[PDB]
């Protein structure tokens, strides 16, 4: 999310604003996209390497 | 339908 | 849970049964517990060894 306009872009972007249903992708889950979305537990293991 | 947005990356 | 008798005997028959409100525990997250009680995202990450 832009703080700009507090507009949430790319795939979080389309789903706050409902033009997609569901985003099965590698997004990273994080503190932020918590507020406005809600992710099942994580299905892949990954670490800084 | 259901509408699954994902990102282009391999 | 019990043979045939669904008498959850453990940490989650605390929860499932209203006795205890949370369990900060070495609790795995599977999918019949799932569906009897909430999880939160992992903590730990292990396997069978
Ligand atoms: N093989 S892997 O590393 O992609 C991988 C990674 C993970 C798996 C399963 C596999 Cl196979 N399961 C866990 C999940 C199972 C339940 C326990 C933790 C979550 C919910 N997520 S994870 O720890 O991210």
């Amino acid at each position: 999310r832009d703080a700009d306009t507090k507009i949430w872009n790319g795939m979080v972007g389309e789903l706050v604003y409902g033009k997609a249903d569901i985003a099965i992708a590698p997004l990273t889950i994080t503190l932020v996209r918590e507020e406005v979305i809600d992710f099942s537990k994580p299905f892949m293991s990954l670490g800084i390497s | 339908t259901v509408v699954v947005t994902t990102i282009l990356e391999s």
